[PDB]
């Protein structure tokens, strides 16, 4: 929060765009509606976003954290065929800004809950970390195109254990 | 002996301040063990409970 | 061997003599300055030794 | 073409006497299922799905099913061919110079090693017959490692780190130094050793086979997969599979090892598969039998003597020393199963001290036992100066300490290494003679890793010859001592 | 291979587009920018230099 | 474990053991086929076990951890009544040297879950518990001999508790 977070990533669509001709990817599951209409002026005031301008450098996607994760969730791999769409399927290095990671262990693990699933020791899905890898695992610098993950690494009271 | 004295005492605490700090360190170590070692301690438990019904 | 291994066989052997044709650039040397340098400093540190000495 | 007919030329589809089973119950990947009760336990039957599974539970009433596989790919009630044969691997060592999945599947591409022979994977631990005393020293490579805890042939040994803790790095260093062990003529020095990566990214298992072919160890390696994209029992299935794998050329006299990691991984999957099973299993998930469960794998480090024809299969577990957290029940058991332990330091990584075994940490009780004598007498002393260092450096004006000092000082300014630097125990005895004559421990332990890359150099070099004369000293030559103490003089010029 | 139809009719597309491929057999335009995209990665795997092209490095010194 | 229990354990029967006359047991249970290995060509050498006679009246005994632990989960009796056998039929000084206690009940928990019932915290038998303190009421010198057991008790991730 008042990281230069927003900032860095901003910095960093304009560096893709231009330092690499490559554009980006906004899925922010769960996101708030408040923040999701700031973002939006916010990265039409950057230019990389414009609804209509067709000269935006990026593609945008934002969650309803009040909906059930059970939407909230699949959103990943909807960012991943995205990815493979611009990338695979438009040949082109890409970067996903994807907050939060432990977010999406909460989304994991309400589905789970979902599964009536024996969560896991941090009540996550039992496999969880299957997904979680494959999410990692999902983007990967392929021959199809070098899928890069901005990692939003939500500190769960900063316990890394 | 004074100016000694005081300098003695800084380094002093100095040298405490590093051994609390490694204290400190071990400690909260085992702290986040314990912690999430009781979180999912009474997780368990609930599920067996559940397991129960 | 890269003949029968590619499609471009007769093309591996071909380049095969073309490498043997090609010619990459040999250096040059300037020892013989060095020499001469060498052997006049000989001279002049001898005469001055087995002189002056 | 016509090449492309050829190949469907010649397709075989003879046909079989087979019933199946159709799916009863679907959810979760394991289908209590009905029929093909003519399927065996521990067998390798296979879905309409085209996928095989493993027997996982026959029901008084229905069939349970134990497969790796994706089922959003399988709908219900699909008919599973009761092959009730006994999930086997191939037999052979087809592998070697090949990169293949746990099941065989060289993601890889390179084409199948079609192994000729079928491993029954069912095999079992080892008994009493060939268990005897190891001999053969491990080709390790890794100059202080090796130096430290000399290995052998058959250990039962084990390893822990933290996240990108050299213990890649330390399996990488290993595969360096099974090249000039494989280009060893004598089996016992030829490293047909083998090598597993648990959980791993496949693309970053993909540049490690990449650094592979530029290691050339292919002949010294075969690649049994598990990525991240790995199942449950395919993580699992991973350490029976390097079991059997190394059980086919331990049986064919193969004196070798296995390199599996990282073991912590199949752990999750242990976990998460009795999760899905719902069986209350305890702490870290860990259901009771994972010892046993692990035992299975572990009791498989085998220094096959005679009895088994002088094979060797020597094993090493892989479970991360996760945040160094020594109380895991999986770590509790990760010691308590090996004769041995690879505990590496994290600090000194840390400090950027790479290497960084856990000096004060580690223990292998494998030593000379297996080990080349002459380096042991050039350093024994040596590393007893090193824990005295220690014993020092638990300290912070004796001359007589400051002399201890500056030994380790020496001491740690040599023992590491850095990444990918193959090597055989000679510049280790070498070194070791050298230090263990302190007579570098004037010149400053900062120049004292330059001077070492020099003196390293020099005797590449020059007593290259009478490096041979030592490797022929199979014992300390006087005369060998000598032209050591010559030639370090000499260096001691270069310095 | 002849006691199934089957393979008989395998056999019969094989030796079907084999002798077809005087013509594309089934060339396909997509598969043609598939084609021309490959050419684009081979190039640049290859290198940018003329595949039989024999060079020199006119090499120099200190 | 790793505590020396095995070194320790056999460094204390190499000494006390050096004069043991009665029949003996050592017992290696969920233990290294290895330790079974050393175990033999030590004893079998050392005369306590006879190299080439019967004088093994010290034996070690092999559970090694190769066995399911269901497999695993006999041995004790079977040790009880052996040295019943030994001493309490011959009223000699028989000795027993045993391991791992630990393995024992993690056994009977390993079934006792398999038991298909409610096992307990730790996941024991309900009895379990009775099942090892009357394994010990039978694992006592006698007034029909004189039997002495040894017990290696892994501590399990040293919970004191």
């Amino acid at each position: 929060a008042g990281v230069g977070k927003t900032v860095l990533i901003m910095e960093l669509i304009n560096n893709v765009a231009k330092a690499h001709g490559g554009y980006s990817v906004f899925a922010g599951v769960g996101e708030r509606t408040r923040e999701g209409n700031d973002l939006y002026h916010e990265m039409i005031e950057s230019g990389v976003i414009n609804l209509k301008d067709a000269t935006s450098k990026v593609a945008l996607v934002y969650g309803q954290m009040n909906e059930p994760p059970g939407a909230r969730a699949r959103v990943a791999l909807t960012g991943l065929t995205v990815a493979e769409y611009f990338r695979d399927q438009e040949g082109q290095d890409v970067l996903l800004f994807i907050d939060n990671i432990f977010r999406f262990t909460q989304a994991g693990s309400e589905v789970s809950a979902l599964l009536g699933r024996i969560p896991s020791a941090v009540g996550y899905q039992p496999t969880l970390a299957t997904d979680m890898g494959t999410m990692q695992e999902r983007i990967t610098t392929t021959k199809k195109g070098s899928i890069t993950s901005v990692q939003a690494i939500y500190v769960p009271a900063d316990d890394l254990t | 002996s004074t100016t000694s004295e005081q300098s003695a005492r800084m380094t002093a605490m100095d040298n405490a301040s590093k051994n609390a700090s490694e204290m400190i360190d071990k400690l909260t170590l085992t702290f986040n063990r314990t912690r999430q070692a009781v979180i999912t301690k009474e997780l368990i438990e609930i599920i067996s409970g559940a397991a129960a019904l | 061997y890269y003949k029968a291994n590619v499609a471009k066989a007769g093309l591996v052997d071909d380049f095969e003599k073309k490498f043997n044709a090609l010619k990459v650039p040999i250096p040059e040397d300037k020892y013989t300055a060095q020499v001469d340098a060498e052997e006049k400093e000989d001279v002049k540190s001898c005469a001055e030794f087995l002189t002056q000495s | 073409s016509s090449i492309l007919e050829e190949r469907i030329l010649g397709a075989d589809t003879s046909v079989d006497l087979e019933e199946t089973g159709r799916v009863l119950s679907i959810g979760d990947g394991i289908a209590r299922v009905h029929g093909l009760r003519n399927v065996q336990a521990e067998e390798m039957v296979e879905f309409s799905s085209g996928l095989k599974g493993m027997s996982l539970n026959l029901e008084p009433d229905n069939v349970g099913v134990v497969v790796f596989g994706n089922d959003k790919l399988i709908k219900e009630g699909d008919i599973v061919k009761r092959t009730g044969a006994i999930v086997d691997v191939p037999v052979g060592e087809e592998l070697l110079g090949r990169v293949v999945d746990a099941l065989g599947n060289a993601i890889d591409g390179k084409g199948p090693i079609g192994s000729k022979a079928r491993r029954r994977v069912g095999l079992k631990a080892p008994g009493i017959i060939p268990r005897i005393s190891v001999r053969e020293p491990m080709q390790t490579g890794i100059k202080a490692v090796d130096s430290l805890v000399p290995i052998g042939r058959g250990q039962r040994e084990l390893i822990i780190g933290d996240r990108q803790t050299g213990k890649t790095s330390i399996a990488i260093d290993t595969i360096i130094n099974q090249k000039r062990f494989n280009d060893g003529t004598d089996e016992k020095k030829k490293l047909y050793c083998i090598y597993v990566a648990i959980g791993q990214k496949r693309s970053t298992v993909a540049q490690l086979v990449k650094r592979l072919t530029d290691a050339d160890a292919m002949k010294y390696t075969i690649v049994v997969s598990a990525t991240a994209s790995d199942a449950a029992p395919l993580q699992y299935l991973a350490p029976y599979s390097g079991c059997s794998m190394g059980e086919y050329f331990r049986d064919n006299g193969k004196h070798a090892l296995i390199i599996y990691d990282d073991l912590s991984k199949q752990a999750v999957a242990y976990r998460q598969m009795s999760l899905l099973l719902r069986r209350p299993p305890g702490r870290e998930a860990y259901p009771g039998d994972v010892f046993y469960l692990h035992s299975r794998l572990l009791e498989r480090a085998a220094k096959m003597n005679d009895a088994f024809g002088g094979g060797s299969l020597t094993a090493l577990p892989v479970i991360e020393t996760q945040a160094g957290d020594v109380s895991a029940y999986i770590p509790t058991n990760v010691i308590s199963i090996t004769d041995g332990q690879i505990f590496l330091e994290t600090e000194l990584f840390y400090k950027g001290i790479r290497p960084a075994i856990n000096v004060g940490l580690s223990v292998s009780r494998v030593g000379s036992a297996a080990q080349t004598r002459a380096m042991k007498q050039v350093a024994g002393t040596m590393k007893l100066e090193l824990a005295q260092y220690r014993e020092v450096a638990a300290f912070a004006l004796d001359a007589a300490t400051q002399q201890l000092l500056s030994r380790g000082v020496r001491l740690t300014e040599l023992l590491k290494q850095g990444q990918y630097s193959p090597m055989a125990i000679e510049e280790q005895v070498a070194v070791i003679y050298a230090g263990v004559r302190g007579y570098l421990d004037k010149l400053e332990p900062s120049k004292i890793t330059k001077f070492e890359n020099a003196f390293l150099s020099h005797v590449i070099s020059q007593h290259q010859a009478l490096l041979g004369k030592i490797r022929t000293d199979g014992k300390i030559s006087e005369e060998s001592d000598a032209k050591l103490k010559e030639i370090v003089t000499n260096f001691l010029a270069g310095f | 291979d002849p006691v199934q139809k089957l393979f008989v009719d395998k056999i019969r597309e094989y030796r079907t587009k084999r002798q077809t491929s005087g013509g594309p057999v089934d060339a396909g335009p997509e598969y043609q920018q598939d084609l021309d995209r490959e050419l684009f990665k081979l190039k640049q795997m290859y290198g940018k230099a003329d595949m039989n092209t024999f060079p020199n490095f006119t090499f120099e010194d200190p």
